[PDB]
């Protein structure tokens, strides 16, 4: 069931073939440079991207 | 493999690296096409979300006036999230090759949350219809602001299936 | 003297005239609607953006 | 806000209510300086993005082997630093003076870019657009998106903060 809490899948993919890493970040076994991480996140309000949209909705942005 | 974190308590973070990536990369098709398709669609969630939203407002901007579906930025700013929960659950349906999460987590039941708050069909139905468009458009190279950087190649069977996705949340709220 | 941190002010304007609070939210004294926070963040390295610009620097965007 | 900045303690600190309305009173034109403090930050990353890209392209060897921002690290340094830049000088147009920005960007950076090979040019570029792209937004001259205050002049507030991305051309020059 949808469960009305705003939580959603949120997922991140990394390809650090370059080989440069930040510190912290190895949070799984692999030395290929790849990684999938999934969480379940509340999807918050925006109030600024709101504002944003509710003045410039009418602009075609991105060539569309 | 990620199915845990769906239905942990607080939904902390899974990681699949190494010898557990390159078998979930066996077990869904075109397992790096549609890593960077997954890619795609999360790196851009912002703007496919407000370009969609802004779309289905220019074609119908009684939807900002009062009484409108999202007028006032309290409700705008619902509508960006909602859009923004779909995308996701869609994202992860393509990770997954399957729509299975999408349709109990958040379809059912969406369809009558939305006909007791009042939340427009039509212009749920557009919003839909316009982030489709852009994942597809970013899929198959025909955006036109941004390019992917992937190897140059055919996606067109992870467009279809995205499209796939996105039709089952189409039918839900119709 | 630049400390080579990559510490900078990251200014955050609020304008919640509306009456929309969110749960947590109030961090000062006032019922206005106005906040400024101001905190000293190390900027972090955007991978993903810098391949985005690797790929698309000569796309005029923005009617630039 | 100097607390927040003189001390490394990482903390932040809020104003608001008859204490930020005081705070605006320290200031020249504080209702139109919230609105363009606002419009930098709430745009720092597009205004990033598209002056290290307008360097890039109109210098495309920064991205070929051995140019400044080859490799993905160099050019995410690059977005980075761009975006410390802005927001010093975001911080300078909340509190209408560039002491900070001064005392904690620019003081020593022209001889860390010398000694790692930030080329003075494409600084030079970015620096340029960035000033053109916030006075853009600050003057009804943006063309995909326009802020949300009222419609009036913000010319003084334009030419102030024109003046502190002039304080960064200047020492990085
Ligand atoms: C994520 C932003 C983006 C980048 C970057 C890029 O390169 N393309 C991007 C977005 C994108 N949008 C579409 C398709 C549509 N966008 C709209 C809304 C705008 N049109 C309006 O009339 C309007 C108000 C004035 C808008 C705002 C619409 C209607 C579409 C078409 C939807 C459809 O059913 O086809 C795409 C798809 C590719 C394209 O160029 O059309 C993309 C990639
Ligand atoms: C934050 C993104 C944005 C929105 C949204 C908006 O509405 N305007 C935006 C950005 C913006 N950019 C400029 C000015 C310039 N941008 C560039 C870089 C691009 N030009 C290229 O040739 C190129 C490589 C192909 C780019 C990438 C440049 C060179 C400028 C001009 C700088 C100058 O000296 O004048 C502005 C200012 C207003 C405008 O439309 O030009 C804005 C608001
Ligand atoms: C209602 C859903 C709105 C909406 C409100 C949000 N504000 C969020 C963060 C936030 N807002 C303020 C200003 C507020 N706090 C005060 O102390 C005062 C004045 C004395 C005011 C006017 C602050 C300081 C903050 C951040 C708190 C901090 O930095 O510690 C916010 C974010 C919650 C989240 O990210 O999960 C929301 C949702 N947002 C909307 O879209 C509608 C219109
Ligand atoms: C439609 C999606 C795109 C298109 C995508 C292509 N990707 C191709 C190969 C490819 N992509 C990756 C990275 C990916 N794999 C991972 O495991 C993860 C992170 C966990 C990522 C982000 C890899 C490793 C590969 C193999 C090739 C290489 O590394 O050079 C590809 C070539 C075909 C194929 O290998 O199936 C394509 C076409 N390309 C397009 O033009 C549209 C826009
Ligand atoms: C070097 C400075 C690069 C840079 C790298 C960054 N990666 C960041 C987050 C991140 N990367 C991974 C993948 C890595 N961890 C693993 O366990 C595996 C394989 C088993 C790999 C390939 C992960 C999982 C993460 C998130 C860490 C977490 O969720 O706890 C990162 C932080 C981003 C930020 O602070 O916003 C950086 C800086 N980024 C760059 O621009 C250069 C090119
Ligand atoms: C160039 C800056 C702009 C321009 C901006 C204008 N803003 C005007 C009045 C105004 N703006 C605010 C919000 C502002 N004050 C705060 O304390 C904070 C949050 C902490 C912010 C975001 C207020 C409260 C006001 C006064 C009440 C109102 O007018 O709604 C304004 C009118 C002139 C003046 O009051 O000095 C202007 C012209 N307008 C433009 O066209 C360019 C793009
Ligand atoms: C945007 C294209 C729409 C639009 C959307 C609105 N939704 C509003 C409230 C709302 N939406 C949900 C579903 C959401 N919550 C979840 O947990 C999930 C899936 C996991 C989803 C997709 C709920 C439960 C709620 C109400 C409870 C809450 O917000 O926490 C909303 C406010 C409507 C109102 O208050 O009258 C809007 C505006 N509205 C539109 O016109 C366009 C078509
Ligand atoms: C972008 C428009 C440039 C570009 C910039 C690069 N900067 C690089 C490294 C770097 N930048 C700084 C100064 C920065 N750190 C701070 O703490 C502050 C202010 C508080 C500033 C503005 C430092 C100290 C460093 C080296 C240490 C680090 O990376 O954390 C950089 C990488 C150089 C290297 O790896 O040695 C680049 C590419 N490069 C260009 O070509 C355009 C013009």
């Amino acid at each position: 069931a949808m469960k009305k809490d705003s939580k959603a899948p949120c997922v991140e993919v990394f390809d650090e073939r370059d080989g440069c890493k930040a510190a912290g970040t190895q949070k799984a076994s692999g030395d290929d440079g790849f990684c999938v991480k999934v969480s379940m996140k509340a999807i918050g309000f925006n109030a600024a991207e709101a504002a944003s949209v509710t003045k410039n909705y009418g602009i075609k942005r991105f060539g569309a | 493999a990620f199915s845990k974190v769906i239905t942990s308590a607080d939904g902390k973070a899974a990681y699949v690296g190494g010898a557990d990536l390159q078998a979930l990369k066996k077990f869904v098709s075109e397992g790096n096409k549609r890593m960077d398709s997954v890619n795609a669609i999360v790196s851009n969630a912002s703007c496919i979300v407000s370009d969609s939203v802004s779309g289905m407002v220019c074609e119908n901007p009684s939807l900002i006036a009062p009484n409108g579906g999202v007028y006032t930025n309290r409700k705008m700013a619902a509508c960006l999230r909602d859009a923004e929960i779909i995308l996701r659950y869609v994202s992860y349906s393509l990770l997954s090759g399957d729509s299975s999460v999408l349709e109990d987590r958040c379809l059912n039941g969406l369809k009558e949350t939305y006909a007791s708050l009042g939340v427009p069909a039509a212009g749920n139905a557009r919003t839909i219809s316009i982030m489709k468009a852009t994942v597809i458009g970013f899929i198959t190279n025909n955006s036109q602001q941004k390019k992917l950087s992937t190897p140059a190649g055919d996606c067109s069977a992870l467009a279809s299936e995205v499209g796939g996705y996105f039709d089952k949340v189409s039918s839900a709220l119709a």
